């Protein structure tokens, strides 16, 4: 209707709208799936700081929430009533290239470095210590991708 | 390539002709056949000594066959005869009879027709352009599978 | 040329006619080679059992007899002034026995090539590996009826 | 009397000649495939060596037709000849 | 009025999907080429202890 | 390079742009157009599929699911025969998504309906064929990234319990975090489909 | 990612950790201690999933000799029943387990040329595991030339050769010491560089890090060793070196060019890892103890064969207890119940 | 041509009609391949396998017969003058019902070789071994729903 | 030019010559390669095999003729004037008899190297071995015989 | 509507600014990782070593918060109706900045992996070792000095 | 111009005669290479029969004659107004030899690689590795007869 | 605009500035990295030349900082309403600088990582490693040097 | 001989390439402009053919020379052949460019 806004705006918005959640869906289950690993293995030779060793997939739990949060922040956002302005598309489509991709490396990330610490934890207690703060430290990518991506869906909104 | 069964012919005979002209019909230029003899009539003339002496390492099999390359080349000076070549060239031996016109350019194509070709090989009139080539490559390709 | 009967429909027409075969030969030589190895490595060790056991290769051998006569019923029917109805479906009715072939020929050369290599120990696997064979190769059946109708139904339709 | 062998035999020689008569007709046309790569070669070197040999010159052309004849002997006896004959 | 029709198709609507169905049968061609035998299942060599 | 398929990614990265770079130095670069082309495309036509393509996707990965535990748990089953009732629920927890695919199927139906000759090009329901497509293959994409998880850690799990029967209990939560995966899946799939009204 | 593995090799770890779940602690290893007796012993064994098997067979004849032939019977079974569910790559693997075993076979078969030690009674004791039927030693002529080809011809070990030609016409100790030395190298050094181009990614590190460790506790028991009872230049300690240790590629070298006590103690002590010249109390006995820490670490993964190949050796290691509480209990020399390692 | 009906509607039937049996052909090959050399394997040698556990090849057609059914159902209702509307979603119920085919063949045949493989030596459990392949070869029943669904929609609409 | 007759329809024509030729050589030639380095091995254990392992090279020959026969019928129907209906029937033809050769020739190479593998150990299996050679032959004219039936048919009918 | 504001202008703008977090994150993901790996390693044996080596993890994190800065200063000035002129240097600087931390992670991972395990031997390393850090490192701000100075010619002579 | 005879028609030409050259060359460069270097490899311990091993590579010689020849007699008949027929059947030819003659050079080099070391034994095998081996020209020569027959009908007008 | 300033022309001077610097970044990353590793490997044995083996690391930054310095003489040259000549020769100077250091940064990471293993064994080597060395930031002058001479030939007659 | 017989494949290109430069212009027929297409690589990459070959098989002849003294003479020949090979690119690509003179339009 309008010069700037042509009627296949709509893509670009549903662009961000799946790849914000696909990629930190994708990026849990390989988490959760080394993270499964990295506990069984130690199961047999201390068969009680299973519990204590749950952080790893909790940790991971946080992308699907992370993605789902921006994925459904813009969903609803749009109408098929109204076609908004192409430039709106292409923030959409930045939002989740932006978390897709953040969520993907801080669960990479976790994956194996939560391995290997679960994996060693098993001689001595001490470790944990060092394993939390790499974890978190590792996470605040997540936080970050999550942050961008509100700040400029903020952005012409 | 190995010997025939008892009372089994032997192709000796075949050997002596048509191996040698097979080579013959190979390649026919008049310089090369008649260069080629030279060596074997050398090596034949000389076999008073060398027959004796010590053969090179790759002077046995050339001492071996001496007297086959004498029936390769008398063969392809015959079988080059017929192809009128001697490093691509002609004297014009016999006379066909082609037709002209009083005047021509070149680049037309120009038909001249047969009143008797050569009695013996080939006239000389395929000398020209692609045309020559073109018929006597369909000519040589039957005659090939005939004698086969 | 008619929006109906355009001129390059004869192009879908002959790819459909000739990639019956094609898939189908493949398929068909590639289990008879991987087959036929087992038979070589069998028939020294028991070189009293070797008319007994080249089942295999057989059944594998029916899959191009089917690639071929579905082709040539196709290929009967070949014309320039065909609809583009007459082009749309020869290529897809090729193509589905040719890989339906290329598929029945890979099962049925490794597990008759196996079969054949573990019956030497116990004589009664025979028995027990021809029926899966000949199922193996029933799959390959069930293509062709498929191609027969959608041939039929390539001119049962006919418009223009 | 019957023996599986020989019936074999004769069946495998009646294919072999039957394709065999077939396979000598067709292998028949290398020769005049030599015999026209010869002759093409020929006409070639012999373009690429008399005509440049044709260069006019008295007074420093006459030493290159020397040379030229030379090399082209050297390339007739040698590898117009060796090779091909081989 | 029309699209690029000579350098490309001004049909290729038809011939995306095409792409994708090579792309699955090429994969499957893939995933099929691969599949294992086990000689090793029926051979072995005797032994008076093994065996 | 190393291998003939990277070779041909690199020959058709650079002679993509290489005809970019042809076209754009004839005067033109504006010639090859993303608007003209989608709207050149039948609605209809990605609607048509994507009903079918988050089906086929979720229905590959519960597939996969029970590809890689079956291989497991009767292998371990051997051992002992106390795991297999204590085990199939994994097996259950994948094919959960089979139902979860089959939802969106079922549901998609009702929206396809035929238009008039016209007007089909608007912005009524092309916004339809895009929104259904690309929630049917977000779906799709969830669920087969779930499959795989949950069929990993399932098979893990059955080896697991062989060393203590008081770790399966233990390690049951592991899939279940999975799971989640397609439940989030299926109700952002729900989300953006429900949004179109239907073709117009 | 190993999402991969369980394509072809699921049964296989499947069987594998039922098998290592099928180890013996030192809980059991205490209470078989206690036992007194050959038939105390063998039916407090019975009692477990090692066990069943050996005793209620013999005829209350038990020996040590006899029991480590029994109780490594049963590991031999074992690993050839997966044989006969392996897979192809499988398969091409285990050709090289058995290349380590059929080299020493070959070496004794060798050996037996002036002695004429039949291949049945070799089998009756060496290992089996290296057997290939196609081995017609003492049928031909058993001399180490004339058998040269047909040992090259027979399995393929030809490209283990590091100028095997000349040197190798002697019959003599020199020789069938050296021969040994050269194939491990050899076979070592091919499996190393095998496993680092061709073997799923799990198993990349595992293998190559305990191929190494392995290597280097070879490589020093040919140093430590060289100054025991006999004497050899410098050159024939480098080449029987293996050519990269992977734990170690310059104290190799310091290793070889040195001739005394106290000019190989540095090569080992710089690592700061073993303890140089030191710890020893049965010197291959603290190499058991250090190695199966690593193996239980490769029992960790469930995607690479590293769980099969740690677990060969974990079931010969409880052969190898066995053997070592028989042997104080048969000859009834009580000092070797303590002797024993048990991680599992 | 027109809207009503473009005139390379056909095309995408031919092919869509194919495409199930196309798939089913492969699904059903792969599974019984493997299950045959996972048959061989064992049957030498506790050679009384043949009636009692041989049940999965014999399911491996019974998934393909989709690929037969769904491919001539929908053969029943093509024709040339179709709207591009009812012109692609034949494509759409082809090529479902025939990956869906694919994937539970796959798996049906790899748990078979497990299956196969695991009762000679443990003829206790293969109870267990069939009433959990069956619930891999229940998926296909989603594509045959989806396909009649789809095909009860082109009914509903044929110009 | 008429819609019937493009331009450039003699360019399938000259393709498919090459081509048909093209693909029953490099399927002849990996064959008779594969055969070569077997026969050669066995010969010299053996010192009797030389004539009695004749058969696999002169098939790679006939091969090269079944390339020939088929190549120059198609050379006299090309031309300028024919219409591309021609050049899509030459091109069929062509593919069909070049692929089916490939298929031959890939087969025939692994038989015959597995037949001579025993042919040392067992002198009895002198005919044995062309039982599968012939079999695995049951192809290896479909592709010729189809191709002979399209061109000699659809060298007519201009419109 | 100039030819100096297309429509497709504000694509660049939109883009730009996302894919710089990208590189960055991924390379300090990965350098992450290989740290945490080689201290893991080395804590164990030695223990008591958790403030001493993890250095380089902050190191890795830097370059991730220089992604997020000039990511979110990008978003301060962007442009729905701009030009195109400053649309392709916002993409341009994006890119510098995420390939410069992308290049510079594989060092700081690659690195630190030999350096975690040679402090527990010898103590005379840590401060040799930090060296190396600091030397790659200056090159993520080698980059991000041009990335800036890029950015600041973008905010003049918009149409 | 004319649809003819289009601007770019000697384009073709005057690429055929360069790949129908250059295909064969690569051809017979392997074979003879690969062949050469298990010759001379060979001949050290048996030195005296170093002539009578000499036979392949003389051999594979010929298929670098057979491109010349083929490429020259294309050459002869290039030019600008030619028809578009003269422009592809020439290429058709020349890419036709080039790809026979690699066929034949890859087989050639195969078994040559392993008729040396079947000769390196006793001297009788001669015969049995020539006739192994003399199965390639054919190959090499099949695609240089339906060269010069393709090129043959070149001559015929444009028109 | 006009064709003397195509509206796209900045492109050329975005892209060559973002390839001055990261292909030289890549380079020395690749450098530091290989150097380094080894450096820190050996020098736990026995540290005697952490402050003389440093050298690689110092060539590694200077060769970055080159990129950088054309870099920034690039970017003081931009606009909106330069001539397409502009961002042909800005392309020119970033390719040509970017990809010789990265050149440098493989020859000293490649080279100084086998210096340091050889050091060790003959402390007098640095006077031979110094000179081999050399070459590698004398390869990043000849990078350097012809690059600003675009910039030097870049005004003289623009749009 | 090794180094020295495959020097000369770069004195083919030197010519090869000096003869393409002689008759180079900017209002020749596009028609001599694919036959220098045509000629340059037809040269190029059968010279590099021909270099391939005579790599692999250099060092392996002169390892044989070591313990076969005359093996030296037999090695020759084997070797002359990838220049014999390389030389057909050389003349046809000669009288290539000596057609693509005469027969021009503009």
């Amino acid at each position: 209707s309008n010069i700037y806004a042509p009627l296949y705006a709509p893509f670009f918005g549903f662009a961000g709208c799946a790849a914000a959640m696909v990629l930190s869906c994708l990026g849990a289950a390989i988490g959760t799936a080394k993270s499964g690993i990295g506990i069984a293995g130690i199961g047999t030779f201390k068969p009680e700081l299973i519990m204590k060793s749950l952080i790893p997939v909790v940790m991971s739990g946080i992308l699907a929430i992370y993605g789902l949060v921006v994925a459904v922040l813009i969903a609803g956002n749009l109408s098929p009533t109204e076609d908004y302005t192409l430039f709106n598309g292409f923030m959409h489509l930045s939002c989740g290239l932006c978390v897709g991709f953040a969520c993907l490396s801080s669960g990479y990330a976790i994956g194996m470095v939560g391995d290997v610490g679960v994996r060693k934890y098993m001689h001595q207690p001490r470790l944990f210590v060092g394993i939390v703060l790499i974890l978190i430290f590792s996470e605040v990518l997540g936080l970050y991708g999550m942050i961008v991506a509100l700040i400029l869906n903020t952005r012409g909104s | 390539y190995g010997i025939a069964q008892y009372r089994e012919i032997n192709a000796g005979l075949p050997t002596i002709v048509t191996f040698p002209f097979m080579f013959a019909i190979m390649f026919g230029d008049m310089g090369h056949g008649f260069l080629m003899t030279l060596a074997a009539l050398s090596l034949v003339l000389n076999e008073k000594k060398i027959n004796k002496m010590k053969r090179g390492e790759i002077f046995d099999m050339a001492f071996t066959g001496r007297y086959i390359i004498l029936l390769m080349g008398v063969f392809s000076m015959y079988t080059g005869f017929l192809y009128n070549d001697i490093f691509s060239k002609t004297m014009t031996i016999f006379k066909s009879g082609w037709k002209w016109p009083d005047h021509w350019k070149k680049g037309e194509s120009i038909t001249a027709t047969s009143v008797g070709t050569y009695p013996i090989g080939l006239d000389w009139a395929w000398h020209g352009t692609e045309n020559a080539l073109l018929f006597s490559n369909s000519y040589k390709m039957k005659l090939s599978i005939l004698m086969g | 040329m008619t929006e109906l009967c355009p001129v390059y429909a004869p192009f879908f027409g002959a790819i459909g006619c000739a990639s019956a075969i094609i898939f189908t030969s493949l398929g068909a030589a590639y289990g008879t080679a991987k087959s036929g190895v087992g038979i070589c490595a069998t028939c020294v060790l028991r070189p009293d059992l070797l008319f007994k056991n080249i089942v295999p290769v057989i059944m594998a051998g029916i899959i191009a007899i089917y690639g071929l006569v579905v082709s040539v019923l196709v290929c009967y029917s070949l014309g320039q002034k065909q609809a583009l109805y007459t082009g749309f479906i020869q290529l897809g009715a090729g193509l589905s026995v040719g890989l339906s072939g290329l598929a029945a020929g890979f099962a049925i050369g490794i597990v008759g090539d196996a079969g054949v290599r573990g019956s030497s120990q116990q004589p009664r696997l025979f028995v027990g590996m021809i029926l899966i064979l000949i199922f193996a190769e029933v799959l390959g059946l069930y293509g062709l009826i498929v191609a027969l109708l959608l041939n039929s139904r390539a001119t049962q339709d006919v418009v223009c | 009397e019957d023996f599986g062998d020989i019936m074999i035999h004769q069946v495998i020689h009646t294919i072999e000649f039957c394709l065999n008569c077939v396979s000598h007709t067709a292998s028949y046309l290398r020769l005049w495939a030599l015999s026209l790569a010869h002759a093409q070669l020929s006409s070639v070197l012999w373009t690429m060596t008399i005509q440049i040999a044709f260069g006019f010159r008295g007074f420093v052309g006459v030493f290159m037709t020397v040379a030229l004849f030379a090399m082209w002997f050297a390339l007739t006896c040698a590898v117009l000849v060796l090779m091909e004959g081989t | 009025d029309i699209l690029s029709s000579i350098w490309t198709e001004g049909l290729l609507m038809c011939l995306i999907v095409s792409a994708l169905l090579l792309f699955i049968l090429i994969v499957a061609l893939s995933w099929i080429s691969n599949l294992d035998i086990t000689y090793g299942a029926l051979e072995k060599s005797t032994n008076p202890i093994k065996k | 390079k190393f291998s003939f398929s990277h070779f041909l990614y690199y020959l058709v990265l650079i002679v993509v742009i290489v005809y970019g770079l042809y076209k754009l130095f004839t005067g033109h670069g504006s010639d090859i157009n993303f608007g003209k082309f989608l709207l050149r495309t039948s609605p209809y036509m990605w609607a048509n599929l994507g009903i079918a393509l988050c089906v086929g996707l979720s229905v590959v990965g519960a597939a996969w699911g029970i590809f890689i535990t079956g291989s497991s748990m009767i292998g371990a089953g051997v051992r002992a025969p106390r795991i297999t009732t204590k085990n199939l629920i994994s097996i259950i927890f994948c094919e959960v998504v089979a139902i979860y695919g089959l939802i969106i199927a079922i549901v998609f139906s009702s929206k396809l309906t035929v238009a008039t000759a016209e007007n089909m090009y608007s912005k009524s329901n092309l916004y339809t064929g895009y929104s259904l497509f690309w929630a049917g293959i977000t779906v799709g994409a969830s669920n087969l990234i779930c499959g795989i998880a949950v069929g990993i850690t399932g098979a893990t799990a059955a080896i697991s319990d062989a060393a203590d029967s008081a770790l399966f209990v233990k390690i049951l939560v592991i899939e279940i975090f999975g799971s989640i995966l397609g439940l989030l899946g299926l109700i952002v799939g729900l989300l953006m489909a429900g949004k179109a009204s239907e073709f117009q | 990612e190993g999402v991969y593995f369980n394509i072809d090799n699921g049964f296989i770890e499947g069987v594998v950790r039922g098998y290592r779940n099928g180890l013996l602690s030192n809980n059991q290893y205490i209470n078989l201690t206690q036992c007194d007796t050959l038939e105390d012993l063998k039916l407090q064994l019975s009692s477990t999933d090692y066990g069943n098997f050996l005793s209620s067979v013999s005829s209350e004849s038990l020996t040590t000799s006899l029991i480590q032939e029994y109780a490594s019977s049963k590991l031999y079974h074992e690993f050839n029943y997966i044989r006969d569910q392996s897979s192809g790559s499988t398969r091409k693997f285990m050709d090289y387990i058995t290349y380590g075993y059929m080299i020493d076979n070959v070496a004794l078969m060798i050996t037996g040329t002036i002695h004429d030690r039949d291949k049945g009674e070799i089998l009756q004791r060496c290992h089996p595991l290296g057997w290939f039927d196609t081995l017609p030693t003492l049928s031909v002529a058993t001399d180490l030339e004339s058998l040269y080809e047909t040992v090259l011809v027979d399995t393929p070990l030809a490209p283990y050769f590091k100028n095997c030609f000349d040197t190798a016409e002697e019959l003599d100790d020199m020789n069938i010491e050296i021969i040994r030395n050269k194939l491990y190298k050899a076979y070592l050094e091919d499996f190393y560089n095998f496993v680092t181009e061709e073997i799923p990614e799990p198993a990349k590190e595992c293998m190559q890090t305990l191929l190494g460790f392995e290597a280097d506790r070879r490589s020093i028991n040919i140093a430590l060793n060289s100054l025991q009872s006999s004497d050899i230049d410098p050159d024939l300690k480098s080449d029987l070196l293996p050519n990269i240790g992977k734990l170690y590629p310059l104290a190799t070298f310091h290793l070889a060019q040195a001739q005394d006590f106290e000019g190989v103690r540095a090569a080992l002590a710089n690592v700061y890892e073993y303890r140089g010249f030191l710890e020893t109390g049965n010197l291959e006995d603290h190499f058991y103890q250090l190695e199966m820490e690593l193996c239980r670490d490769a029992f960790t993964q469930q995607f690479a064969i590293s769980t099969v190949w740690a677990w060969m050796k974990s079931k010969e290691q409880e052969v190898r207890n066995i053997t070592w509480i028989a042997e104080c209990i048969a000859q009834n020399q009580r000092e070797r119940i303590n002797n024993y390692i048990s991680v599992y």
